[PDB]
Order: structure tokens, then sequence, then C-alpha cells
RNA sequence: UUAGGGAUAUGUGGCGUCAAAACUUAUGGGCUCAUUCGAUACGUGAAAAGGGUGUUGGUGGAUAACAAAUCCACCGGCCCCGAAAAUGGAUGACGCU
RNA sequence: GCGACGUCGCUUUUUGAUCCUUCGAUGUCGGCUCUUCCUAACCUAGCGCCGCAGAAGACGCUAAGGGUUGGAUUGUUCACC
RNA sequence: AAAGA
RNA sequence: GGUAUCGUGAGGGAAGUAUGGGGUAGUAAACUCCCAUGCCGUGCCUCUAGUUUCUGGGGUUUGUCGAACGGCAAGUGCCCCGAAGCCAUCGCACGGUGGUUCUCGGCUGAACUCUAAGCCAGAAGCCAAUCCCAAGACCAGAUGCCCAC
């Protein structure tokens, strides 16, 4: 008889909190043994959002025709300093590892990673690896098992970190450094080391691994609500106002069989900070940073000078000071949380992802306001020398 | 189709903004909705609806009969990403096919209403 | 200081030997298992599809996490044959269960453990093959989960063929033997030739 | 059909594992493949006609030609469909062919 | 596509029985809310087939996967628009 | 798991 | 042994689904696509909207501090506006994948036709996979660091 669809979705189940902040690909790409050996995901931190304007392609009705407006996302990406190698063997019970060899050296930031003081410690994490690297037999137990990782490896990880140091970002409060295997999609394992064992110990900047116009996926972890209630974290319904012991409730979460509880009816708890992966979504510009470019956010139409950052920075996150990545549209994050890019799934070939982009207007109006100026240069312009300058540029 | 804001709901009084003697426009569905549970029906800015005229003339009265949406007074965001509404709900009174069938129209027909309706823009003082 | 009785499943019909290793590991030996991929049952791999798949569709209905757990992988659909054949509420068979390893082909640590053992009143042909219909678990397994078919029958590959290139070198070092004692009579004497030929030893 | 114990032997029921017993009998005669086979009475009854161009059995009646053998009609099932429900699911479980 | 005549299997949200459980209490229909399940398939989905030229219907099978509304009167279920 | 075998 | 980091992923969950349009084409009608919309799902807060105990800034009302200034009392007086945060099918982004088989069109022909063996083929379907959880699946996964006795 009557009946509704069903609420959520049960294959986010159980609504409980990631294991850890990092976002994390749980798959990376299909192995395409007919590419070249590249690096197939990137840890990104979410600055905040701002909007652009876009020249559309793909003739439609919306489309083929004037501008449009869509949210974006800005995404810091610093350059991530390999500093391992890790490879797996292809056995019976899904893959394991057969050894991770290490750079000479390993930055400072990367070894607080295996503390959670590092400054009443005695920081001795990879000392008898370094001193043991610059003997022979360590050449050699790391040629024996780079010699491995071809005869033995089908899967070739490198282990980035982030430069955090390198991120003059204060607010992300933390100076440990997020470790993140990255899969390389290339061929021929044997070329596939020759490229990790190369830029091993290199710093791996964003634009190496993605393109411009082409979409990512998302491995990102949601923003925490701590316990939420049925209406909020299912979805489901009010009970009519002349409800006693209140109505933010499910009215009946079981028949009399099963005399048990459903895992499907809706009931209370950790609601966001879940791990969610957001596939397709479209990077829209991949700019370098303000240290070398500080013309980010003027493409060919805003012939003005200006940066990514909005008037005041991003509310709560800051300046970007590196070399962000331009998304569009949502991203499972708060502010200043690492995200992991990768590059998809899908077979991404369409008129609608794999068509490339123009940028006709970014927005630098301030987040913290209403903002109705760019560029604050455009603000001094409206207004005039006003009593706060007025007081010390006319007072000497 | 556009991604229009919905404002009138089943059960709203529009009124008329085409001169064929109508004053009202309760909605009595709207034409096209595919049902959704404890849904209201609600109309959009281009949708085409049925109606009773609630006022004006009786030889329109008591009796179903369909009519298009001019105006919105709830603010939807077009594509264009510019946010635009109006003083005041509005619909012209039309053919159960789709036709104009009154005099044109007492007021700004909106964009998302004219490109739908071929033959509403002909009759519509300004386009907006 | 152990002793296992590492024994073989190509060609051992799934039931006539997850009740024979059933009642052994019962009385106390500890068997392992390889190439439970080889496993044979009777009836075509439809009617054993489905056999299994109506068993997949068995589950707690309010928790699944608590209903039985299905297994792909016939390394332990062995062992899930095996349970179900054992006494599981005593410590006795716990035990029992424990003491199968149940692999996949031929592991490497299992492969220089010494010679293997078969089941002869559970292989499929004590007589001749009429036409019938027998699937192979590894390849119903296949078709209900168990991504890892192409992988163990790699591995299983680099390891028939591994163990082939140390049949034939080191076939030089057999006949220094099939020969060092075929000659190894009519030097020695003649007192004891006589009776390993009376004993057909010769 | 019943005092407390031991032994010998049976009853009903059984002897692939659970589970003692054919460590899967040197078993013998046929039957059976069943995309829910079938398998302990009484549990309640499992499946009713119906047919076939199906697998095995039997009787009436031709040709010596079917498209050196090949027919016209039926009796008999094992077995195919006829036939279906609602928590997941039961020969008791695995499993057996 | 069914209809004479008819019959024969399986049917419960069935009409009643039965008095087996409950009389030191299994709290009454309908809704609300929410979850599930089945197919005897309403929709979409797959061919099939006709006096199925296009159109458009027509019969049928396969599939429980997804979907199956908003109101007026009624406490209603149902019914009706 | 080794590697030798 | 501890502690730490990175993984593995057995197993369980599982979701995307409708509708219109353009298109070639009034064609001995649909079909890779192109285009939207709707619902569902998961997110998000740039915009728009709501929200205000930033009681932020202002205004005002009775009382009240001798009066302004400044406040205060009216369990937040009332009012206009209001960032931040939260949040809306009120805003926004995203959700088009490989095998396997049966219906089935059919192949070879035996004892001429699809099947008795030999067989392609494919909609759902199931099955993994993407996706969510994660060794009480006890990971002889890899790895960082280290004692006393
Ligand atoms: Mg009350
Ligand atoms: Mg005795
Ligand atoms: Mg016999
Ligand atoms: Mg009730
Ligand atoms: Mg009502
Ligand atoms: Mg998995
Ligand atoms: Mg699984």
């Amino acid at each position: 008889k009557f009946e509704h669809p069903r609420h959520g979705h049960l294959g986010f189940l159980p609504r409980k909190r990631s294991r850890q902040i990092r976002g994390r690909a749980r798959a990376f790409p299909k192995d395409d043994a007919t590419q070249k050996p590249h690096l197939t995901s990137f840890m990104v931190f979410k600055a905040g959002m701002t909007h652009i304007v876009r020249d559309v392609d793909r003739p439609g009705s919306k489309v083929n025709k004037k501008e449009v407006v869509e949210p974006v996302t800005i995404l810091e990406a610093p350059p991530m300093v390999i500093v391992g190698i890790v490879g797996y063997r292809q056995t019976p019970v899904g893959l394991k590892t057969i050894g991770t060899v290490w750079a000479h050296h390993t930055s400072v930031e990367f070894r607080r990673r295996y503390y959670k003081n590092w400054k009443q410690s005695a920081q001795l994490a990879f000392s008898r690896q370094k001193q043991f690297a610059n003997t022979k037999e360590g050449k050699v137990a790391e040629a024996r098992t780079l010699n491995a990782f071809a005869k033995k490896a089908s899967v070739i990880r490198v282990i980035a970190h982030t430069q955090l140091r390198k991120l003059r970002n204060h607010r992300v409060g933390v100076k440990k450094a997020h470790v993140q295997e990255i899969q390389i999609n290339g061929g021929n394992v044997a070329a596939k080391i020759a490229l990790a064992k190369s830029l091993l110990e290199k710093e791996v900047r964003v634009d190496s691994v993605f393109q411009q116009s082409e979409a990512c996926d998302v491995c990102s972890v949601t923003k925490g609500h701590g316990t939420e209630g049925v209406v909020k974290r299912w979805g489901v319904a009010c009970l009519p106002r002349k409800t006693h012991r209140g109505l933010r409730k499910v009215a009946c979460i079981g028949a009399w069989h099963p005399a048990r509880v459903m895992y499907t009816v809706a009931r209370a708890g950790q609601h966001g900070y879940h791990h969610r992966t957001q596939l397709n979504k479209k990077i829209y510009q991949i700019g370098r940073s303000v240290a070398v470019e500080p013309n980010q956010a003027t493409t060919t139409y805003d012939l003005t000078a200006k940066t990514i950052t909005p008037m005041g920075g991003f509310v709560g996150y800051g300046t970007v000071r590196n070399d962000y990545v331009m998304l569009k549209g949502s991203v499972s994050g708060p502010r200043r949380r690492v995200m992991t890019l990768r590059r998809p799934m899908a077979p991404q070939t369409s008129r609608h992802l794999k068509e490339k982009i123009v940028l006709k207007f970014i927005d630098t109006s301030s987040k913290i306001g209403h903002g109705r100026f760019q560029t604050k240069k455009e603000k001094n312009q409206w207004f005039g020398p006003l009593k706060k300058d007025r007081i010390r540029r006319e007072e000497r | 189709r556009f991604r229009v804001s919905v404002a009138l709901p089943v059960g709203a009084v529009v009124n008329c903004a085409d001169n064929t003697g109508a004053k009202n426009l309760y909605v009595i569905s709207v034409k096209g909705y595919h049902g959704r549970l404890n849904r209201l029906p609600s109309a959009a800015l281009g949708d085409m609806v049925m109606c009773s005229v609630k006022k004006g003339k009786p030889e329109l009265r008591k009796k179903v009969l369909n009519a298009v949406i001019i105006r919105q007074r709830k603010s939807w965001r077009r594509k264009d990403g510019t946010v635009i509404y109006f003083e005041d709900n509005a619909g012209v009174i039309v053919n159960p096919k789709g036709e104009m069938k009154g005099s044109g129209i007492a007021g700004p027909v909106a964009k998302e209403s004219a490109d739908l309706w071929p033959k509403i823009s002909t009759h519509a003082p300004a386009i907006v | 200081r152990p002793e296992i009785i590492v024994i073989d499943l190509k060609d051992h019909v799934l039931g006539r030997a997850a009740a024979v290793v059933a009642k052994q590991l019962l009385l106390g030996k500890k068997i392992t298992v390889v190439r439970c991929e080889q496993l044979n049952i009777a009836g075509t791999e439809i009617r054993n599809k489905i056999k299994y798949l109506q068993y997949l569709r068995k589950r707690k209905l309010t928790n699944p996490t608590k209903g039985p757990f299905h297994h792909r992988a016939p390394s332990d659909v062995f062992v899930r044959t095996v349970r179900s054949m054992l006494p599981r509420y005593t410590k006795r068979g716990m035990k029992a269960l424990n003491s199968l390893v149940a692999y996949e082909g031929i592991p490497p640590n299992v492969v220089r453990t010494g010679g293997r053992v078969v089941i002869p009143r559970a292989q499929r042909h004590v007589c001749y093959r009429s036409e019938r219909p027998y699937t192979v678990l590894g390849n119903m397994c296949k078709h209900v989960g168990w991504k890892y078919s192409d992988v163990v029958a790699n591995l299983e590959k680099a390891r028939v063929e591994k163990a082939s290139r140390h049949h034939e070198k080191q076939a030089k070092l057999r006949e220094a033997w099939k020969a060092a004692r075929k000659e190894a009579l009519a030097k020695m004497p003649k007192h004891n030739v006589e009776v390993l030929k009376k004993f057909g030893y010769a």
C-alpha cells in the first residue's frame, strides 16, 4: 500500500567518526600500463570557497551563451616531499608491503609524525636509518629491496608528506607532517620504480600531478556535528506539534517481529566527520604561488591586479600563500582540513566532464562581510582619506 | 525547463495578470508535477497549473482551468547567478493545450515563462 | 618438533574430503590443506552457483554484521564445510578446527615441508569417468566473489613451473642413484641379492 | 516399561562428519541428475488431474521398407512442467550424486 | 480475451466456527511516523506476438530492481469523486 | 616467511 | 615487550532512479549521444534566504540614577539593521562500471532445428568493483624508535 522512498542512504553506515581527519583514498585508479609513471593523488588544505564567472561551452540552453556564476573551492596545495617508496605483493590474501626504502634525509616535520610530544622527546626517530643509510650494508639492504620491488611488486606507492613550514598558515595548528601513500599508475613496474626512485626526496607540486581543466575525486572527512538527532542525522520528519515527549523522533522503530530494532531505522549519534569521496570534482584553475606570481586571480578579463585571497583573508583560514587548486563546488571539509585529491575512477569521456575552461572573472570580495569591493585598491577609490589615515597621513 | 525556486504550493491564490476578467488563481494542482509523499504540489515561474477562479467573472469561475505563472514573488537564483524576484505572484489564464486566451498581459512577464510559452511573450509589455 | 600431515585437494570432492578431514582433526591430527581451489563438487556450476547464492542470501535482518558471515575464497569454504562437520561449541571441536590451515594452492612455506598427501576414498575418480559435470571450487567461487582467482592462478603457475625447473635440473642427480642402486647388485654378497629377489625388492 | 552396580547380548533406530557403528562395506540388482533432486512413520500433507516431441519398463497389432531394420496405441513411473508467497532458513546441519 | 455446460487444485486483508492459550489484565479500531518484506508486475525495464504499414494500440511472457501522489466529504478501513 | 635444497 | 606511523581488506553495508528535450527523422518509429529538470543520495555556505545572546550599531518606550554624557530596570522592553556560525530542494556542488549468466534471437547436426554433447550472444538479474565500515579475519603486513634486570 502507501509508502515513501526510504530516508538516508544505507551505504554510508555506520554513521561513524572517521578513523582520521586525514582524507585517505581507499582505492586508487586502475593501473593502465599504457600510460606514463605518475602520481595519482595529492593532499591539499581546504582554504575556503568563493565563486567565479565562466565563459560557457557545450551547446545547450543555459550553455553556448552568456556567462554563469558557479561556486568554487580554493584548496591550498603546497608541494609534497616524497620520503619513501613502498611496493606490494599481489598475494591471495590481498596486497602486502614488501619493504620501504627511505630517503637519506627526512624532513624534521616528517619525523614529528612519529611522535606526539617531540619536544620532551629526544628526537631519535629515523636515527639508526640516517646512520645506517650512510653505511655500505645500508646501500646493500636498500638496493636489495629495490631489486625486490621489481621481482615481487605490482603496486608501487611513494610516501609523501606535506610541507607545513612551507605552509605559513597558522590556523592549521599542526606542525606534524600529514603522511600519505600515493599510487603510481604508469606501466612496466621496472620503469615504475624508476619514477619513484627519481623523485624521491624531491618536492612534488600539484600541477605536476594534475592538469588545469580536468577533474579529480576529493577524498576528505566531513565537517563534524557531534551527536545529531534523528531529524538532523537522517532527515526523517518532525512529529506533529501535538506530540508528547517531544516531536524530533522516529515514532515506530520496530514491528513486533522482528523483536529487535533494525539497523535500518533512524537513530541519533555521530553526524558529520565522516570520510567522503566526492567523485568528479572538476578543477577550474591550478594557479601558482604569490611568491612567484602575485597575480593569481587575474586571468584575461580582469586586467586589474589581485590574488585569490579575498579582502581580509578567507574567513577562519588566512591568506593563501601556496600553489592553490580551484575546484568546482563543494568539498567535504571545514576550513583548514586536509583534503586528498585523486585522479578519478569514472570513464570521464563526456562533453560535460572533458571540456576545457577559461575563467572570465573570480571574486575576491571579502567573505567576512557582504563585500562590495574586489582588490581593496578599489575600496580606497570609493572612499577618501577618511579620518583614520587622515590622522596619520596628514599628521606628518 | 529551468531551475526555478518553487513559490506557489497547491492552494495558493495567485492573481490574474491577464485581461480576461478573473482576479484570482487559486492553484488547484501543478500540471507536470510528479507526485512525492506529503509534498504539496508547488508551482514555479514557468510552470503551467490548473486553477479555479475565486474572484472575477462568473463565466469562468466554478470551473477548473489552466494558467501559466507570469511572476513569482519568491526569489529564484537565475543560473547566470542573479537572484531576482517580483512584487507579486501572477499568472495568465491559458488554453488546456497552452495558448494565451486573454488580453495581453498587464505585467512584466519573466524570462522563465516566455521561452516555455511562445504565445505569452507576444502579449507581454516587458520581459524580466 | 611438530608433525603435520600436509594434505592435498586437487580432484577431491568437497564433501567426501571434509568428512574425512574432520574426523582426522577430531582424532587429534594436525592437517594442513592446500589447493582448495581444485576441490570438486557434484553437479553443474549453475546448480552449484545457486546452492551458494541461496546461502549468500541469508543474513540477520536486523544487523547483518552479526548474520552468517559468508566466505568466498575456497580456502575457507573448505574450512566452512569442515567447521559444519564438527562439534563447534566445545573446546574439543574448536581445537580440531584450529588444527587445519587450508591454504590456496601450494604456498611457499608448504612446498618445502615434505611430501604431501591425498585421500583416495575421496578423489572423484576411483573408477572410470563417465561424462558427469563437476565443478572446480575455485571456479565456482570466482563467480560469487573471491577477487583473488587471478592471483593464485599465477602464484601456482610460477610454482608448477618453478618446481618443474627442479624436476629436470637435479634430474641427472636422480639416475646417479637408480643406476648406482641398480649396479649395487652383482658386486655385493649374493647372500643378500637372493633375499632382495625373494622379497621382490631386487 | 523402570532397586544400586559390572559384564555379555539385543530392541527400536541406525553405521559419511557432527555421532558410538560398513576407519565411505571387496557390497551386490536395477533405478536416479532433479536451473530447490531426493532422502526416518504419525507430526499438518507434498502436491491433484493433465499431456508431451522425454529417460527406463510392459502388451495389442505392420512392414524384410525409416528419412536391415524401421512402425501405427497405450500401460508404468523415476522424472519435466501444473504449483506462489511475506525476518534469513532448513532432510536436523553440513554435505552426498 | 474470456463466456455456455461444467468441473477440478491452491488461496486470506474472508464469512463464520472451534473453545486449544490468556480472567492475581497480551490496553480497544483508525490513523501519524518510520522500517521491512512478498509478486498474484500498477509503472518503468526485456524481447516476444496479431487483420503489430509508420502512428498507435493489441495480446501476451521475463523481472521485486526502482517507483506508486496532492486534496474534498467520512472517526474510518473501504467507497467516491 | 626465508633461502638453500 | 612497549610505543608510533603507514598500509593490507577477510567480512558486513551499498543507490541512484525517473521525465522531458534536441538530434538524425513523417525517413520498408526508436537507438551511442547532446541537453536540461525532478526525486533520492552525500556534501557544502561562495551567493541568495532564514537565524542574532557579536543584546554588534542604532532608534525608541515607561521607570530610573539631580540633569545631561552615560547607563540601567522591563527574567534579552520593543524596534531597524547586523557580521560570524549554523542552515534551506529557499541556496550550492556531485552521484553515466566491468564481468556473468537466463529469458532470447540462433549455430551444428546427430539420433531434418537451438542441444542429446559441441556453442556465440546479450536487457535486467546476480556477482564482484567504485563507495561506507574495518584483524575478535587477532595482519609472520611493512616501518620508526628504544631499556633495566
Ligand atoms: Mg498531548
Ligand atoms: Mg556391550
Ligand atoms: Mg548401487
Ligand atoms: Mg492502532
Ligand atoms: Mg489530509
Ligand atoms: Mg571490500
Ligand atoms: Mg564483500
